[PDB]
């Protein structure tokens, strides 16, 4: 698991993981607080 | 693209449709392929413009994704 | 016919001469570099303008430069 | 000639051979007077009294033209002052 | 009010839009049966539509003649939650991203193989830099002061 | 295979068809011709200018003659709001009986006139088909004058020298004062003398003009200084144009706004405007020095303008010799000024219609705006292209540099990377966010929840509208307020006319704007910035870059530098123009789409359709293009045809030319040379055709020529299809 | 976590006078108190963070020069810790109490979320 | 990869489809085998395909193929 972790550190895998996480928290914010046109405050 | 356009228009105009109980055949477009598919203006108007009505009027309906993909594919 | 010029940045690596498809360039004696040779363009009437000569040039901004000019049946690559 | 300059102020030749010889002590007060007169003429033709077809007053108009001019006169006054004139 | 607009809480066309959307959703709801998942989904749609319209009404939102919320982005703090606060939020987040990217580029740019560490990210160092971007406004106005933010003349220029 | 490119021996020795193609495309590049001097260059340019002005005057004379002969100008005078102007008659042997019947107007098939010449000539005081004939006769005489002058100034004793051509001060004094001021003075004279009484029913022709006083007092107030007398008793609010009912006696007035009947600017307003412009330009034409010891030497003005602290380098010291010795710098400046000027014409002739009954001529309004905006884009791209050409072939760094320090122009090549990077940043910013908001609106509306749209009220632009007096946005700012000093100042001169016009829903003066206007203006800004980025990058990078640090040695237009160094496709400055032409066409298309849709909704009355559907892309596609294309495509159907049949044919023709451009742009050379070789073999190896052989060896079009041909097809198809669409849609929708 | 656990236990017991400070439940007190008192705590904690670490606040900036014992702010006004013999025991006790308080702070917060009344 | 794609198609037919309803009314129920989550208002894509079902109408003809295979249950 020394080269597998290095493989997971490559640009495509890291970008896919980061974009999946990013889309995930964006989608979940929009699920829990939907239809947010202005700042909540 | 020309092949699938020919298939779509010919089928809609001269095969597909409904049959009345007495045996009268009414097609989706109404047989306009025979007389209006012989000019480029006919293809532009009676096929592209005419059958693109459902795509452009799909907003707000369950087919709105098709309009969005229409616009995105144009883009 | 196109115009081919050689500049004293030539290192005499011969890669231009052995890349010319129409035998336009040749290596001639020189005393401005370690190899003691510099490219020459004595047969530019056969130059076709394909610029393979300067695709093989290792010097920074080239030592062989091809300036396209008047066209000829030889320079247009016309077999007819 | 040689209107090009790189020092603190341009040479007096850039003012033309009519302003090149005016002392700065003349141009300065003249520029201030022209600016005041032009501002008053503009404020009398308009602003204080609304303009009308029957009230144009070439004095106020010509006067008002002294405001744009004033700008040039005091620029020349500064140029003359910095050139020991 | 501003630009001839009126608050959406007093916009008749806004309420007409809400009523029409609710009526369409209820008409769709009529063609399903009992407490079946389709009816539950349509009821949730109706509830969310009502909640969204109510929130937009009570949001200091100005509606035009079409009954849609218009954004007042001239800079006034009265409508500051429409553009200004999201603007600050995005500026913070994007400055964070740019700062951590620049810091990673400059950090692995002083190693033996700078290009290798760009396709194969040093995840430990990347995590170290990324969580340090919360001070990007302060870090930027501490590196600009020291002259470490801008190059001067080692930058390359074309022939003319 | 010889003697055609007389100006180029290098081309005349080409054994291929490329010689003919390049002979056409290099005929006007006089600086590159064989045995070329500067004196011959300026003399040939001078003669070509004369021939060009003659061509323009002949074109105008032809328009006048064809309106006089085959038009319905006289009938249109008596009923300008119902009679449709006729451009010229049609005689085409290919017409069927149906086409003849559909195009039949009065006595012969004819084309409606969309140039607005009827309204323009009616406004300036033409009431007879014999007045137009006189104008055509006079213009042909003027064309003969200009042709004679062009021939004369190539004769040995009448060919001007370089000093005369480069005499900047004399030419500026004369151009400004004489051309602008005196032409405005003569136009004011005509306006008053002929146009003002003709709008009041009094005929002032070439017979009773020395005896018909333009004003009852007759030049007495002018010399006496009682200039107010020319403004007393203006045209009333019940004046019928071309008739004495409700008319006045004034000739120079401030009224502001529009005529209550023709919905156009007052003739007395325009006469006063041209008189003021004439006085101003005649005054300004005395600025520069000539043989009488007073005036300005612009070399001194340019050299003396260096900021003392020092931020523009050494200033403008080397600019005089740079501009004087370069014809591409001057051409670029002139083209940029002309582009801005014609953009101004387009933007003002719809908001402030100057011709009688032109506001109600919707097809001609759309045609005029589209024509002038396209010409504006062309002129701007030409200005930038000639700036790039100046950089390549006329710019001298030594002249623009004094002791290492660089002047104002040479410093533009030092921070060229900064300029290009910031243009790129602005373009990316605007594109990203305009497209993001548009696609957000698309998705949100498509999902059936239009309330979640992002709609930004254009408060900055509405602020400007309120400043000019529009009481629609409740700003109460400058002229929307009756107590502000801006309003009290002109409350007695031109506000009552101006306010009555700006605060009117039927005008195009300061059209009401909403979020759709905001988004489309940002799209326009993105288009302008991207076109500017391409053109500025090509101009600054014309002399060289990192990929080609000797690009100036290859000229303005060359195909490439080869596949080496990673590939150098489209690396020349000409290629930057070629790429920016697409962006200019796209930007002008956006501008004209916005204008035409806004005005179609305004004229039809459904301005709510634009205000709601213009915020998302599908709104545009469905409600402008798909909706208004219905009358055009039904110009001929399997059942019949209309007078719009020609517009549908032009629509399809434009699409075809566009796609042929796509041919010439996507498929490159090399693929067409081998095919041509196969065709050559086939011709050479076939009997009964071996008897016929070519003199020029058939070869594929060159890379640059192919780019030009594809661009020409793209542009011609673009222009033709949009002209057909706009005209046919306006005609078929608004009656 | 230790300070926050003590805050829970005191808040449900003692509380402050006033309508705002009248919620025995910490989770509901976070909402009733409003944003103004919480933002002041946020800004004060930020001021403390800045002044205690003396500018170097990030993972790459802190410990860049070394000479910084982890967790050593020098805060010792009452003088407990002068004797080095008990210093190690105090450090271990602080670490263990901190870990236990992290677990307990999570426990209390989630008890308030699933029940809603209080901790008691 | 192809086998995984086919397995996904069959799983969607089994779990997120109205195949059982379409079997009893092939001429009046539109085949649907993909339901859309209710996020950002995208639930409008769940069409009235019939058979007490909401989802995207399927044009790949899997329902007809499964019926021709004799598959009568999910
Ligand atoms: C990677 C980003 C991310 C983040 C921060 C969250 C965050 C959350 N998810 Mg979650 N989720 C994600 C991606 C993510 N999800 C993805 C990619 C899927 C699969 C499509 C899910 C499927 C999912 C389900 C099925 C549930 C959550 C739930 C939750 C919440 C409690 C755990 C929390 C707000 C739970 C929740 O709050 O629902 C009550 C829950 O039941 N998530
Ligand atoms: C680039 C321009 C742009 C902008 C400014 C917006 C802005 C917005 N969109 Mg939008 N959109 C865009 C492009 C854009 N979009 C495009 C191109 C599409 C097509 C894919 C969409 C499709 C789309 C949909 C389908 C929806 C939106 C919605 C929204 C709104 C809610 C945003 C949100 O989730 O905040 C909440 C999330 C955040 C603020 C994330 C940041 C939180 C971090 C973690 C804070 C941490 C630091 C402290 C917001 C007004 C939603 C809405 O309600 O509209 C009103 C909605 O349903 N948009
Ligand atoms: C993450 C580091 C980073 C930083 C600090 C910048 C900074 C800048 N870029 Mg830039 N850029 C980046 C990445 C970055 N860029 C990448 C990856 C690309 C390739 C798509 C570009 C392409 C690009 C262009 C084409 C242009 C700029 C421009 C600019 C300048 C103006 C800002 C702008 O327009 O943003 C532009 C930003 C984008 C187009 C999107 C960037 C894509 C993502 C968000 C960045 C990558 C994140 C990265 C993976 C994080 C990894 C770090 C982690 C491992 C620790 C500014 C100097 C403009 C300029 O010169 O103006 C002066 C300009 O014209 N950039
Ligand atoms: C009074 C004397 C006089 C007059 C009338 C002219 C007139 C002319 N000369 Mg000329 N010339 C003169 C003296 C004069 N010249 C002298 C003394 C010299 C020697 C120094 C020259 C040397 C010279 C050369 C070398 C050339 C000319 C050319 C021309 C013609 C220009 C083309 C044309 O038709 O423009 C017509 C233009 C108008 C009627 C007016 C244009 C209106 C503009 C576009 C509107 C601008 C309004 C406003 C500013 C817009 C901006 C909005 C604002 C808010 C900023 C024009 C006929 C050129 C030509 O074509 O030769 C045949 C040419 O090549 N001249
Ligand atoms: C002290 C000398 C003097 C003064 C004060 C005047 C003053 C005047 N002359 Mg005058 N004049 C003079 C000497 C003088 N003249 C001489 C020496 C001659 C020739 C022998 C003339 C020939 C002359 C003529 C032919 C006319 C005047 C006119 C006028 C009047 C018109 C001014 C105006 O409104 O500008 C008008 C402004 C412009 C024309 C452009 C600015 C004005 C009162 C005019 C008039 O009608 O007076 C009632 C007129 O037509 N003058
Ligand atoms: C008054 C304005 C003006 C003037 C004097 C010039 C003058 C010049 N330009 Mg220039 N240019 C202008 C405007 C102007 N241009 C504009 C507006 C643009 C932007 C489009 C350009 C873009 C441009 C480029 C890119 C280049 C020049 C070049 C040149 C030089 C040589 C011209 C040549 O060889 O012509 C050759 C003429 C042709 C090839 C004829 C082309 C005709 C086109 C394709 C239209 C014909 C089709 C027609 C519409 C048919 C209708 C179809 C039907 C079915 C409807 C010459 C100094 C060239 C040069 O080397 O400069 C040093 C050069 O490379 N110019
Ligand atoms: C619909 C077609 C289309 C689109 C979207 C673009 C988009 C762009 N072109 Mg472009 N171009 C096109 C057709 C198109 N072009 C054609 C047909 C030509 C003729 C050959 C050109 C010629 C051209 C030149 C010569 C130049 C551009 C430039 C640009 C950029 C301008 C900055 C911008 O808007 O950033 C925003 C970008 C977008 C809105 C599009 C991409 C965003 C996507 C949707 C993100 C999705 C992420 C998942 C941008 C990437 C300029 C450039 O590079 O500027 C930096 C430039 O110099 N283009
Ligand atoms: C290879 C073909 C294929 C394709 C295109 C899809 C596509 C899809 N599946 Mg799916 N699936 C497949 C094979 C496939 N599946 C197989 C082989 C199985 C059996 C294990 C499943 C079991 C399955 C279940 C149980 C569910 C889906 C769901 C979904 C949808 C949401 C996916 C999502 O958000 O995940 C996001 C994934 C990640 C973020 C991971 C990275 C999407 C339309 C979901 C759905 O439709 O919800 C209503 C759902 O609940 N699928
Ligand atoms: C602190 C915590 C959560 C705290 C939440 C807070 C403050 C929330 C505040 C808010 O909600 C409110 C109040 C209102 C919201 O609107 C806003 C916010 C602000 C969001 C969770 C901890 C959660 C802590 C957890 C889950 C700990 C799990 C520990 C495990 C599993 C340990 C296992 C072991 O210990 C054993 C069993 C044996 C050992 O030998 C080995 C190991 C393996 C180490
Ligand atoms: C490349 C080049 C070139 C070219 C360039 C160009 C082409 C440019 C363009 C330019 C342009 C195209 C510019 C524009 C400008 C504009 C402007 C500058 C404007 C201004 C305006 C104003 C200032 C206004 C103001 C106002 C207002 C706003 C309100 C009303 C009133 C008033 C008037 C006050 C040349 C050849 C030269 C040379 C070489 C280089
Ligand atoms: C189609 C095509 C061709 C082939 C087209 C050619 C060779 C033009 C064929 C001749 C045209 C149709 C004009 C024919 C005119 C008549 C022969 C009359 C003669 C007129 C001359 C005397 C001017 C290329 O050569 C080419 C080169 C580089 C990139 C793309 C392309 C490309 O797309």
């Amino acid at each position: 698991m020394k080269d597998f972790l290095k493989y997971l550190s490559t640009a495509p895998v890291l970008l896919t993981a980061w974009l999946t996480f990013t889309a995930g928290f964006v989608i979940e914010i929009n699920r829990f607080y939907p239809d947010a046109l202005t700042f909540p405050f | 693209s020309i092949v699938i356009f020919h298939f779509s228009w010919k089928m809609q105009s001269d095969v597909w449709g409904t049959v009345s109980p007495t045996g009268a055949v009414s097609h989706i477009t109404g047989g306009n392929f025979a007389q209006s598919s012989i000019t480029i203006n006919g293809w532009l108007r009676d096929f592209l413009w005419s059958q693109a009505a459902q795509v452009v009027q799909s907003y707000g309906s369950s087919l709105s994704a098709y309009g969005l993909i229409f616009l995105g594919a144009h883009f | 016919s196109h115009t081919v010029k050689i500049y004293d940045t030539c290192i005499g690596c011969t890669q231009c001469v052995r890349a010319c498809p129409t035998d336009v360039l040749e290596m001639v004696p020189w005393d401005g570099c370690k190899a003691g040779q510099i490219a020459s363009a004595p047969r530019t009437e056969d130059c076709v303008g394909c610029k393979r000569c300067e695709t093989a040039c290792p010097t920074d901004f080239l030592s062989v430069r091809v300036y396209l000019g008047g066209e000829t049946t030889r320079s247009l690559g016309l077999a007819y | 000639e040689s209107t090009y300059w790189e020092g603190k102020a341009p040479p007096s030749v850039v003012l033309g051979p009519f302003l090149s010889k005016i002392p700065s002590g003349v141009l300065g007060p003249a520029s201030l007077v022209a600016l005041i007169v032009g501002s008053y003429c503009t404020h009398e033709s308009n602003i204080f009294n609304t303009l009308t077809v029957d009230t144009i007053y070439p004095a106020y108009v010509l006067g008002s033209f002294l405001t744009p001019i004033s700008w040039g006169l005091h620029v020349a006054a500064w140029i003359q002052k910095m050139n020991k004139a | 009010d501003i630009g001839g607009l009126n608050p959406c809480k007093d916009s008749e066309v806004f309420q007409k839009r809400l009523a029409k959307t609710v009526k369409k959703l209820e008409n769709r709801l009529k063609k399903y049966e009992e407490g079946t998942p389709p009816q539950i989904a349509i009821q949730q749609q109706i509830t969310q539509t009502k909640q969204r319209f109510t929130r937009y009404a009570d949001s200091n939102l100005l509606c035009g003649n079409d009954g849609l919320p218009h954004l007042i982005t001239d800079g006034r703090w009265s409508h500051g939650s429409e553009f200004l606060l999201p603007s600050i939020l995005f500026l913070y987040i994007s400055g964070w991203i740019g700062w951590v990217g620049r810091k990673y580029i400059r950090t692995v740019g002083q190693t033996s193989n700078p290009t290798e560490k760009e396709i194969i990210i040093d995840v430990p160092l990347a995590i170290s830099i990324m969580t340090s971007g919360f001070l990007w406004p302060f870090a930027a106005w501490q590196e600009f002061l020291s002259g470490d933010l801008i190059a001067s003349d080692e930058t390359i220029t074309t022939s003319p | 295979v010889y003697k055609f490119p007389k100006f180029s021996k290098a081309l005349a020795e080409d054994p291929s068809t490329r010689r003919i193609w390049y002979g056409i495309a290099t005929a006007h590049d006089f600086e590159s011709h064989d045995a070329m001097t500067e004196s011959k260059l300026y003399q040939k340019i001078f003669a070509s200018h004369f021939g060009h002005i003659a061509i323009i005057f002949l074109w105008t004379a032809g328009n006048l003659f064809h309106v006089a002969w085959q038009g319905n100008f006289e009938a249109w005078i008596l009923n300008p709001l119902k009679v449709r102007p006729i451009a010229h008659a049609i005689w085409d042997p290919h017409f069927g009986q149906a086409a003849y019947k559909a195009f039949l107007k009065t006595s012969s098939p004819a084309n409606l006139a969309l140039s607005g010449v009827y309204e323009w000539w009616y406004t300036i005081g033409m009431r007879t088909n014999n007045d137009l004939y006189q104008g055509s006769f006079f213009l042909i005489l003027l064309s003969s004058l200009l042709l004679f002058a062009g021939w004369l100034h190539l004769q040995p004793s009448f060919r001007p020298s370089l000093d005369w051509f480069k005499a900047n001060e004399y030419r500026l004094n004369h151009h400004l004062s004489g051309l602008f001021g005196v032409s405005s003075l003569a136009w004011t004279g005509h306006l008053v003398h002929v146009a003002i009484p003709e709008s009041r029913g009094i005929h002032v022709g070439w017979d009773n003009f020395l005896t018909v006083l333009p004003h009852p007092e007759g030049l007495t107030p002018f010399f006496s200084g009682n200039w107010k007398a020319y403004a007393q008793n203006p045209d009333t609010a019940s004046h019928i144009f071309g008739s004495g009912e409700g008319s006045g006696t004034a000739i120079l007035t401030f009224l502001g706004g529009f005529h209550p009947q023709t919905k156009s600017l007052w003739l007395t307003d325009m006469a006063h405007h041209h008189l003021a412009i004439a006085v101003l330009f005649i005054v300004a034409g005395h600025m520069y020095r000539t043989n009488w010891l007073i005036g300005h030497q612009m070399k001194l003005i340019l050299e003396a303008h260096r900021p003392p602290g020092g931020r523009l380098g050494i200033g403008h010291i080397g600019l005089y010799e740079t501009i004087t010795n370069s014809l591409h710098f001057q051409l670029g400046l002139a083209l940029a000024a002309l582009g801005v000027a014609t953009s101004l014409t387009a933007q003002h002739m719809y908001a402030l219609p100057p011709y009688a009954f032109l506001a109600s001529n919707f097809p001609t309004q759309a045609a005029l705006y589209t024509h002038h905006q396209y010409i504006a884009g062309f002129l701007m791209v030409g200005a930038f292209a000639h700036g790039a050409i100046f950089f390549v072939r006329d710019y001298d760094p030594a002249v623009n540099t004094r002791n290492g320090e660089k002047n104002v122009l040479a410093r533009m090549l030092e921070h060229k990377e900064a300029i290009i990077s910031h243009l790129s940043w602005v373009s990316l910013f605007l594109g990203f966010h305009t497209l993001g908001i548009y696609v957000h609106n698309d998705v949100v509306v498509a999902f059936g929840q239009p309330e979640k749209q992002i709609l930004v009220e254009p408060l900055f632009a509405e602020w400007i509208q309120a400043a000019s007096g529009k009481t629609l946005y409740n700003f109460d700012l400058l002229l929307a307020s009756s107590n502000s000093p801006a309003s009290v100042a002109s409350s007695q001169l031109w506000l009552p006319g101006w306010l009555s016009a700006i605060n009117d829903g039927k005008n195009s003066l300061f059209l009401p704007i909403g979020p759709g206007d905001f988004l489309v203006h940002h799209a326009i800004a993105l288009g302008l910035h991207t076109t500017t980025l391409i053109l500025v990058k090509g101009a600054l990078d014309a002399r060289g870059s990192k990929l080609m640090p000797d690009k100036k040695d290859f000229g303005y237009s060359f195909p490439c530098d080869g596949p080496g160094r990673g590939g150098t496709c489209d690396i020349s400055a000409w290629d930057a123009f070629y790429l920016a032409m697409f962006w200019m066409l796209n930007t002008i298309g956006w501008v004209t789409f916005y204008w035409h849709w806004k005005h179609l909704t305004l004229w039809q009355g459904n301005q709510v359709q634009f205000n709601e559907s213009s915020n998302y892309i599908m709104g545009w596609l469905r409600d402008y293009l798909w909706l208004n294309s219905s009358p055009l495509i039904n110009g001929y159907n399997p059942f019949g045809m209309n007078s719009l049949s020609v517009w549908a044919w032009m629509f399809l023709f434009g699409h075809l030319v566009w796609a042929t451009g796509f041919m010439f742009l996507i498929s490159w050379r090399g693929y067409w040379q081998e095919l041509i070789e196969t065709i050559v073999w086939a011709h050479e190896r076939t009997p009964l055709a071996n008897l016929v052989r070519w003199k020029d060896k058939p070869v594929a079009l060159s890379i640059v020529q192919a780019r030009l041909v594809g661009l020409a097809h793209f542009t011609i198809g673009y222009v033709l299809t949009y002209a057909a669409f706009v005209i046919a849609s306006t005609i078929g929708k608004l009656g | 976590a230790m300070l926050a656990f003590l805050g829970f236990i005191v808040q449900e017991f003692i509380r402050l006078p006033g309508d705002l400070y009248s919620e025995p439940n910490g989770v509901k007190a976070f909402f009733q108190v409003g944003p103004q008192p919480l933002l002041q705590i946020f800004l004060f904690c930020g001021f403390l963070e800045f002044n205690m670490h003396k500018g170097k606040l990030t993972q790459v900036d802190m410990f860049e020069d070394g000479k910084r014992e982890p967790g050593n702010f020098g805060f010792d006004p009452l003088g407990f810790g002068k004797d080095p013999a008990k210093r190690e025991r105090y450090a271990l006790a602080e670490l263990k109490n901190g870990r236990l308080a992290m677990i307990a702070i999570g426990g209390l917060v989630h008890h308030a979320l699933v029940t809603g009344h209080a901790t008691f | 990869v192809i086998f995984l794609w086919l397995s996904g198609m069959h799983f969607h037919g089994a779990y997120f489809s109205n195949y059982s309803a379409w079997l009893t009314n092939p001429t009046s129920t539109k085949p649907s085998a993909q339901i859309v989550w209710p996020i950002v208002g995208q639930e409008v894509l769940n069409a009235d395909v019939g058979g007490n079902f909401q989802g995207i109408q399927i044009t790949s003809g899997f329902f007809q193929l499964w019926r021709a295979e004799g598959i009568t249950s999910e």
